[PDB]
């Protein structure tokens, strides 16, 4: 009575959603990742800084 | 900043686990076939029991 | 710097996949009995058919 097929199907939902989101925002994430640190510095906050 | 850091934390995990869909696919095919066999065995067992 | 970025990219995957050990252990056990039964059936078949 393992009934893990429900579990495997939830895992499928998650992994397929992850792949779909990767397709959806793969480019945005890749363009964000090399220059993420800038988000910590907001122009006016740079003066207040 | 914090949101982006969280996203870049999760996204590698998303990329890491996305590949599992296909191994998962055959996994569930086999598992569901096995449950079909289990259900058949259970039904036949009960059928004979009487 | 580049090595560090690579390492911290690895760490997500490292933890995620390390988490999968035990679920894999039961799968390995199960698949092992499957093979054992395969060998048993294959043998029994061979000795009978001889």
């Amino acid at each position: 009575l393992i009934d893990r097929v429900e579990e495997v199907r939830e895992e499928m939902d998650e992994a397929q959603e992850a792949a779909r989101f990767l397709q959806q925002h793969g480019s945005a994430l890749t363009k964000l990742e090399p220059m993420v640190a800038v988000l910590q510095s907001d122009p006016q906050q740079h003066e207040q800084l | 900043w914090q949101s982006a850091r969280e996203l870049l934390r999760d996204w590698p995990s998303q990329r890491h686990l996305a590949d599992r869909v296909q191994p998962l696919r055959m996994r569930l095919s086999e598992l569901e076939q096995r449950l079909n066999n289990q259900q058949n065995a259970e039904r036949l067992l009960s059928e004979f029991c009487k």
